């Protein structure tokens, strides 16, 4: 019900985010799925991932689109499409994506249907487990530094050649 | 005769100066003075 | 959670009134610097002052002007507002007095700090007038400048305390507040508040008479208002903040019984109202940067500094085995 | 249900930036939004199955793939601008000389 | 410690001489006293230098690569498959770098840059043969591609470069995402990244009635990225 | 009578049923390590809950007071031990660990 | 090959992993208790 | 545990409604600068940095001295990536 | 000149100092928390395998109840074919945060 | 496969694979080690268990 | 942070020593390492003079060049001694003085 | 003398301060019986839902 409610909001966003006429519309509505993406991984216990997809995607991202496309001041003219005509192409890639792909997890994953009996008294509790909790970010960096060191070293790589690229893309030095 | 070069350097960017006196001590630290307290206690 | 809203209010109208009476105590320390008596007319010694101009403002009839952003236009002040607002919610104030015990806490108001430059940008494209578009990127630009001097200063507290939780950083300085130790730190972490709340000697947006327009120029009543609450709500965060993370936040000055004997709140109160006054008498002492100094100073000062403070603290608490 | 919930959330943000790919054949600055539409959907993907199966290597590859994204969007919004000065507009007619 | 790090002494060097041609480079390019020199060949030659100490490394220390693999088992792996194609690898980017001198300095093309992204590039298909994981594989595939859609708009006023960027960016950040949806599902399906943890897994059963469909289209979405990369039909037109 | 073993009685009274109950628990917890399913270890557990309620009788029995407002301090402070210092010494100087 | 995956380089995990079971973040619960 | 972040949204629902009202009561009665994208990058850069401190911080203890050599490393790179910016002028508003 | 940067250096020595202090002494008291937490784990343990175990039985006889005249049926049925105890699978991603 | 479980402990399927891992790296077919390896799956998503209990809420539907 | 020096090929000459330290590696340098050293760091400092004349700052080039001759000839030089010690390659030098001391 | 005028806002900032501490804590403390607990954990949670029963069924 709740994650019907985040799903909901996240289809009308992201609809927004692809058929908004205005792009500076667009990305404004691309933070509102990012904020529903958040409530997610709060629902799922990730809080340093939910803190983190607000800090990256929204604060610094979503800012960098939207500098570019404000100062862009885009035409509607230059971009204006009708889309009525996309209907059957948008509706048979669509439901062959959403025949295969919405349903891939029901064969290996089936759910669990939910009985007219109190299964909640059959959760069984280990307390050994709950003398010392990690949290997810404590859980995190006992292994990003050390036992997996070289990905993210490899990762600054990829943000050393993201400013260089910047750089010399669009320097004009005055 | 680079011993006013690095004077001049000081004088005239005295923020990058101390950042880099900063972080170098906390770069020393580990790298020197660590083995070093971890050498007298093995004996 | 019935009583949850009951909570929330008993934070948010106090916060309010705050607000509107540090309006006025900016007003009466900035005449008395300058000599002369601030508002002591309406209401005695001017007490009454914040209620009027808050009246004379909801009866203000709203301009909204003949843009095609009219949604965006109205909804940019609420946005800044509501994010100035929530942030109190992980605020400790005493041992036990905080809404949520957030144990993520700090990088919560991490994200918040990220989020507070939408109101600004959207304010400034929305209101269909080039002054106020420029004016609002360079604002939005100065305070994505100072967050990342901002972030590292967290940084730094963080690897001193091992926790992101605010009462735990507090309960940390038990032995000593670390504003000592990290004094040059805190000195940075103030001076980046300051940039970062858009105020003296970084307020931009109130630059009129250099010819640069603020991003709240085409705002009057209630949205106008809006901007100017968040921004001294702001305020009142940031001086909360630099008592939480340096001052010992409801600790005492000494462990000893004399000092344990006034509550932790009152102690909390009077560090923030000593760094509030700090920001009124620095609006007042000096003159401000232009936009490219103060970004000069951001790029190439705050941030090298905290990154080395990062390194500095890190290394000699590992080097000395001193870690939490 | 939950894990079917959480996981057909991700599918239809992918699906959302399929669609913005095939309905926005004069707009490419939409195209790179449906392209990190799709990138933060298998981002998700990464979060739901971690917790599913009690394994952290989802969340490692989660923050190093929000570093890749970060580096994508920046590069290619220089490409843009470089592209938008060059031409002084954004219309797809502009950057099709190269053909055949 | 420090002989843990023998398997990956090509890979330090040559990223530590990259780091120091950009520092060299970006100090000397500024220098008002030595009038902006155009730097493009001196780095290049510098850089050719690099490669080939790189490839003297990674040859005459063929056991070495293997050393300490258990400790950089979640890593990497090196073998004696990964040993010729780095070999053949270095080479070709060493014979590449050796046709670019007359275009330098008769176009003037100054950037010292393009060989800096040349030898990150480098760095990146390195790790790329190396890769044993998923999540290896990718990041390398990326900052391999990252290092091309920079040097494919380096003649950033010319509209055929421009051109040709902006199509390799949408098409290749497209293709990577299909790629990484791709090893998403088939790390939801089995629990596993690691190269010889899939192996173990999917041996034996292939499609035995009762197949993995999330296994299937991971494969499946992976194979499309590669497709995409080796410039096969139909992932082939912006190629 | 018998005390009701709620978490703020056990968690005050966790320094003596460590010192008293520490055989029955190591062969509980060995047992658990072997065998984590609950009914193959249902033996080492009534042993456990005997040693600990006998030993919370006892220490009711002997300071039935300082055991009271030990008690209460922690339940008041959801059993934090730092805010609870004074009742904890006058609990233990009359009711000592051994 | 006839079981290929048998072949001592693809047995990785089964000889390094036992060298980190005792680190923390992937230890059984019990044995911080008995420990 | 993730139940104290239900008083954060019903906090924001509130804070919503008082600004409603606040701001509904008085209804009764073309010059593209390249430098703010290059700040945007800059501030995405050190976004991910700050964003990769944080574990490392909180993980500081158990790390010990390889975590701490390997952060140093990260940060080496980046500061030379800051050092290139620095020497080609964009943090330069001039 | 000299007498604020002496101060500022023996400021920050003497206070980093102060603060591995502090951590040593918030790091004891965490301790002595949970210490206690484990001394207390085994009776909290076995009262849970005990409700557990009834639990499991009752439920046992409801399934042999719903299930009877469905042939081929083997109630409380192990499907791992190990044998070894698993607890039932509740099929909520994550139920122990909230 | 890999251990580290998302609350600082060992993985909840992690013994399950090493035993199918083990065996494995000396049966030269696969089909010797299906059990183990079914086991595994079974311990990710719980196929078989809620497919039975979903058969159990079936017959209860069915004799309502 | 576990370690294991253990390779997958293992050496096929005497092992003098698994895991030598690096101070025991630079001692071990021959005069083979030392010549590999020094002609690795003259060409890397020819190169950087020579190519550096045409831009006008061939001394700069010069240092620039060989710092990165100094760093791969030291690297070169140390991965043959660690093999050696290692019993990964040749190392007669290396078991005579072993068997002596 | 004159300057404690400025003193006066002031001091109503602190005390809003305070109110907005004190009342959220005497409220909680009101409806749950006891203060608030800093850095409530899965154990404390636990503990909190089995002793809901060792209490009520006693
Ligand atoms: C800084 C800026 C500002 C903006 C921002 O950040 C950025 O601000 C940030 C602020 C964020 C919000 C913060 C907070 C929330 C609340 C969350 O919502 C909690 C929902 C969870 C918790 O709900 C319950 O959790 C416990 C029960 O689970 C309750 O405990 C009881 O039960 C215990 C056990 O008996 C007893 O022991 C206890 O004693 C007893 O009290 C507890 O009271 C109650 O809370 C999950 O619950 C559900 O999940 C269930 C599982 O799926 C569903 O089950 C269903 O499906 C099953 C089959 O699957 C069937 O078997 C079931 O029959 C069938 O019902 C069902 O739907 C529902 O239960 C939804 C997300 C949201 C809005 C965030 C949005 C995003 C922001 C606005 C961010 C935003 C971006
Ligand atoms: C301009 C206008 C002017 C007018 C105006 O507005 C502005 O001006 C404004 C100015 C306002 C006043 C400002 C301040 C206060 C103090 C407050 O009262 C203390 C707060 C209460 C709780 O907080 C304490 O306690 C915390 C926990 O210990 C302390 O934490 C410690 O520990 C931490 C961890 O180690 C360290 O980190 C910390 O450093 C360390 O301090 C925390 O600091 C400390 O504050 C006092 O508690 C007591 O009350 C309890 C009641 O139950 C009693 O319990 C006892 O009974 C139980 C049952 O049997 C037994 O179970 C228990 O065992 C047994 O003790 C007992 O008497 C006693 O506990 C009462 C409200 C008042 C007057 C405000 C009124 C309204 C105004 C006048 C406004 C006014 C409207
Ligand atoms: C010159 O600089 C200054 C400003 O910027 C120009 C100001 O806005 C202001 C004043 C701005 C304010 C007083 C805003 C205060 C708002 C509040 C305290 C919250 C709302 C208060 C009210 C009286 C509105 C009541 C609204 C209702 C619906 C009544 C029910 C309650 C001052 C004093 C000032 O000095
Ligand atoms: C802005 C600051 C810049 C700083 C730049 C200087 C430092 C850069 C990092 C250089 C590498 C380390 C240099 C420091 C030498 C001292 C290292 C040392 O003290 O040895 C320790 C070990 O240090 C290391 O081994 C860490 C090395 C860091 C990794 C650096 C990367 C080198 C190449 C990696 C290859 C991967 C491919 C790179 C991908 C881009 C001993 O620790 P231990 O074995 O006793 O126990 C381990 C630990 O305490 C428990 O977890
Ligand atoms: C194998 C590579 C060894 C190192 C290569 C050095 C890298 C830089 C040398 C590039 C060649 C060069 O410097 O060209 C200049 C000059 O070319 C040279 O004289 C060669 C420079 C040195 C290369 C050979 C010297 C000895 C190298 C032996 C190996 C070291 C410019 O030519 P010009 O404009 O003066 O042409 C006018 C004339 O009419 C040409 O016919
Ligand atoms: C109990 C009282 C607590 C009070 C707490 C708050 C203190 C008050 C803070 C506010 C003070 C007034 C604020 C208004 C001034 C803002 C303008 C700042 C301009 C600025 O930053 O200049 C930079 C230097 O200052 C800086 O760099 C500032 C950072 C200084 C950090 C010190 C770094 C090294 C310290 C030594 C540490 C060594 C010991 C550890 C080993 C250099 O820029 P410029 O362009 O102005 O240059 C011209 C130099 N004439
Ligand atoms: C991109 C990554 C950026 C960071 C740079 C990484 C490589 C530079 C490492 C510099 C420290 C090396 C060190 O102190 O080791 C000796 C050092 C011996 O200390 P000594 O006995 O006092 O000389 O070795 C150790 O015991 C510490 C091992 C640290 C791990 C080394 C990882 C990098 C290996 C590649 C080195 C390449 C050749 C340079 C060796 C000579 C350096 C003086
Ligand atoms: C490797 C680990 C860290 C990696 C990243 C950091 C690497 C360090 C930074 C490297 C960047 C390049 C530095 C270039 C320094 C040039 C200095 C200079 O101006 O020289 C002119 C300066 C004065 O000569 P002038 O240019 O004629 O005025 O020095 C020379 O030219 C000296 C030439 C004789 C040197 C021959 C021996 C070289 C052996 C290797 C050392």
């Amino acid at each position: 019900m709740i994650l019907s409610v985040l799903s909901s909001l996240a289809l009308v966003s992201g609809l927004m985010v692809v058929r908004a006429k205005n792009p500076v519309h667009s990305v404004l509505f691309f933070i509102l799925v990012f904020c529903d993406t958040s409530g997610l991984l709060l629902l799922l216990g990730l809080d340093f991932f939910a803190m983190i997809f607000l800090v990256v995607y929204i604060g610094a991202i979503a800012v960098l689109f939207l500098f570019v496309v404000m100062m862009f001041h885009i035409q509607i003219a230059e971009i204006h499409e009708e889309v009525l005509r996309y209907l059957p192409v948008s509706g048979i890639i669509g439901l062959i994506f959403w025949w295969e792909m919405f349903f891939i997890l029901d064969n290996e994953s089936i759910p669990l249907l939910p009985t007219q009996r109190n299964t909640t008294s059959l959760r069984y509790t280990v307390y050994a487990g709950k003398v010392r909790s990690w949290t997810n970010l404590e859980t995190l960096g006992n292994l990003l530094y050390t036992y997996y060191f070289v990905w993210f070293l490899v990762s600054s790589l990829i943000l050393l050649v993201a400013m260089i690229g910047a750089i010399v893309l669009t320097m004009h030095r005055t | 005769p680079v011993m006013e070069k690095l004077r001049m350097f000081v004088a005239q960017e005295p923020v990058v100066a101390a950042s880099c006196l900063i972080g170098g001590v906390g770069l020393f630290l580990p790298a020197v003075v660590r083995p070093i307290l971890d050498s007298l206690e093995a004996s | 959670y019935i009583a949850v809203p009951a909570e929330i209010l008993g934070i948010i109208l106090p916060l309010l009134l705050g607000v509107a009476f540090l309006v006025l105590a900016e007003r009466k320390v900035m005449a008395f610097v300058q000599r002369r008596k601030g508002p002591d007319v309406v209401g005695s010694f001017g007490l009454l002052q914040p209620l009027a101009d808050g009246l004379k403002l909801i009866l203000k009839e709203p301009i909204s002007p003949s843009s095609a952003n009219f949604f965006l236009f109205r909804m940019a002040p609420v946005a800044t507002f509501m994010l100035s607002l929530v942030a109190w919610a992980v605020v400790p104030f005493d041992y036990g007095m905080v809404l949520s015990d957030l144990n993520i806490g700090l990088l919560y108001l991490f994200a918040i700090s990220s989020l507070g430059v939408y109101g600004i940008i959207i304010a400034g494209r929305s209101s269909n007038s080039k002054y106020a578009f420029l004016g609002a990127l360079r604002s939005a630009a100065q305070m994505v400048s100072y967050e990342v001097s901002i972030g590292l200063i967290l940084i730094t507290v963080l690897i001193c305390v091992g926790s992101c939780n605010l009462s735990e950083i507090v309960m940390a300085q038990k032995q000593i507040w670390f504003g000592i130790p990290l004094f040059p730190v805190l000195v940075m972490f103030f001076i980046s508040c300051l940039a970062e709340t858009n105020r003296a000697p970084f307020d931009l947006p109130e630059a009129e008479a250099e010819l640069v327009a603020g991003y709240n120029v085409e705002y009057s009543s209630m949205g106008f208002a809006l901007f100017f609450l968040g921004e001294y709500a702001n305020m009142i965060l940031m001086s909360g903040l630099c008592t939480l993370f340096f001052l010992g936040g409801w600790l005492p000055i000494l462990d000893l019984p004399i000092f344990k004997k006034i509550p932790g709140s009152i102690w909390f109160s009077i560090k923030v109202l000593f760094f509030l006054f700090l920001y009124i008498w620095v609006r007042a002492a000096f003159p401000r940067y232009r936009y490219d100094q103060l970004m000069g100073l951001g790029w190439k000062v705050f941030l090298p500094l905290s990154l080395a403070w990062v390194v500095s603290v890190s290394g000699l608490l590992v080097t000395f085995q001193w870690l939490p | 249900m939950d894990l079917i919930k959480y996981f057909t959330f991700s599918m239809i943000i992918f699906i959302l930036g399929i669609w913005g790919i095939l309905l926005n054949r004069r707009n490419i600055l939409i195209m790179l939004m449906s392209i990190e539409l799709m990138l933060l959907a298998v981002n998700l993907n990464f979060l739901v199955f971690s917790v599913s199966l009690d394994d952290m290597m989802g969340q490692v590859f989660a923050l190093l793939v929000l570093t890749v994204a970060a580096a994508e969007s920046a590069i290619g919004l220089a490409i843009f601008v470089i592209t938008f000065r060059v031409r002084g507009t954004i219309a797809v007619e502009f950057i099709n000389s190269i053909q055949g | 410690m420090f002989n843990l790090f023998l398997a990956v002494f090509p890979e330090i060097f040559i990223i530590n001489a990259t780091f120091i041609l950009l520092i060299h480079g970006v100090v000397f390019s500024t220098s008002k006293k030595y009038d902006y020199p155009p730097l493009a060949s001196n780095v290049g030659w510098l850089g050719l230098l690099s490669v080939l100490i790189t490839l003297l490394l990674l040859a005459a220390g063929a056991p070495l690569l293997t050393i300490a693999h258990l400790f950089w088992n979640n890593l990497f792996r090196r073998d004696n498959f990964t040993y010729f194609c780095q070999i053949f690898l270095l080479l070709s980017t060493a014979g590449t770098i050796s046709m670019c001198f007359d275009f330098f300095d008769q176009e003037r093309f100054d950037a010292f840059e393009f060989i800096v992204l040349i030898l990150l590039s480098t760095c990146g298909m390195l790790f790329m043969i190396s890769a044993y994981d998923l999540i290896a594989m990718y990041l390398a595939i990326e900052l391999q591609s990252l290092c091309f859609y920079v040097i494919a708009a380096s003649k950033r006023k010319s509209e055929f470069s421009t051109e040709a960027g902006l199509k390799y960016l949408i098409l290749g950040a497209f293709s990577s995402g299909i790629l990484l949806f791709g090893c998403s599902m088939i790390y939801g399906s089995t629990g596993a990244t690691h190269f010889d943890q899939l192996a173990k897994i999917l041996t034996g059963y292939e499609i035995t009635g009762a197949r993995s469909s999330g296994i299937f289209m991971g494969i499946l979405f992976i194979a499309v990225g590669f497709l995409f990369k080796i410039t096969a039909v139909p992932f082939h037109m912006w190629a | 009578g018998n005390p009701i073993p709620t978490s703020a009685v056990l968690t005050a009274s966790a320094k003596h049923i460590g010192m008293r109950c520490m055989p029955e628990n190591v062969a509980f917890l060995k047992c658990k390590k072997n065998d984590p399913n609950p009914e193959k270890c249902l033996d080492k557990g009534r042993d456990v809950t005997r040693c600990v309620l006998g030993l919370l009788k006892d220490l009711h029995q002997k300071c039935q007071k300082e055991m009271d407002d030990y008690v209460g301090c922690m339940y008041y402070y959801t059993n934090e031990f730092d805010l609870c210092r004074k009742e904890q010494e006058a609990f233990e100087k009359v009711c000592p660990l051994k | 090959p006839y079981g290929f995956w048998t072949f001592e380089r693809h047995n990785a995990q089964l000889r390094w992993d036992p060298q980190i079971s005792q680190v923390a973040g992937r230890r059984d619960p019990y044995d911080d208790l008995l420990e | 545990m993730m139940l104290e972040f239900a008083p954060i949204f019903i906090y924001l629902v509130i804070s919503l409604l008082v600004s409603l009202i606040l701001l509904g009561v008085p209804f009764l009665f073309s010059r593209f600068d390249i430098r703010f994208y290059l700040v945007s990058i800059l501030f995405l850069i050190f976004d991910l940095e700050v964003t990769f401190f944080f574990p490392w911080a909180v993980s500081l203890n158990k790390i010990d001295l390889f975590g701490f050599w390997s952060m140093m490393a990260f940060l080496f790179i980046l500061t030379i990536g800051f050092l290139y910016e620095w020497k080609r002028g964009a943090l330069d508003w001039e | 000149a000299m007498a604020m940067f002496l101060a500022v250096s023996g400021a920050f020595a003497w206070g980093m100092y102060q603060v591995g202090q502090g951590n040593k002494i918030r790091r004891a008291l965490k301790e002595e928390k949970y210490a206690a937490r484990r001394t207390i784990l085994p009776i909290l343990q076995a009262e849970e395998d005990e409700r557990f175990v009834s639990e499991w039985k009752k439920y046992l006889e409801y399934e042999a109840d719903v299930m009877k005249d469905v042939p081929g049926w083997k109630v409380g049925e192990n499907v791992y074919n190990s044998g070894r105890w698993m607890p039932p699978a509740t099929g909520e991603l994550r139920p122990d945060v909230w | 496969a890999s251990g580290w479980g998302i609350t600082g402990n060992k993985g909840r399927c992690y013994d399950f694979w090493m035993d199918f891992s083990e065996c494995m790296s000396h049966c030269r077919e696969p089909k010797d080690c299906t059990l183990l390896r079914e086991d595994y799956l079974e311990c990710l998503h719980h196929s078989k268990e809620f497919q039975r209990r979903n058969r159990i809420y079936k017959e209860e539907q069915r004799k309502l | 942070m576990n370690t294991d020096i253990t390779a997958l090929e293992k050496a096929q000459y005497p092992v003098v020593d698994r895991n030598p330290a690096f101070t025991k590696v630079v001692g071990n340098f021959s005069t083979l390492d030392y010549l590999r050293f020094s002609t690795i760091t003259g060409i890397s400092v020819t190169v950087g003079y020579l190519s550096g004349i045409k831009p006008g700052i061939k001394g700069p080039s010069m240092v620039t060049g060989g710092l990165i001759g100094l760093m791969g000839g030291f690297m070169y030089a140390y991965q043959n001694s660690a093999g050696r010690l290692m019993g990964f390659f040749p190392n007669d030098g290396e078991v005579a003085s072993y068997q002596k001391r | 003398l004159v300057w404690l005028e400025a003193m006066l806002p002031l001091g109503i900032i602190g005390g809003m301060l305070c109110i907005m501490g004190n009342s959220q804590y005497y409220i909680h403390k009101a409806y749950h019986g006891r203060p608030k607990h800093i850095g409530h954990d899965e154990w404390d949670v636990a503990m909190e839902r089995r002793d809901k029963k060792v209490v009520e069924k006693a």
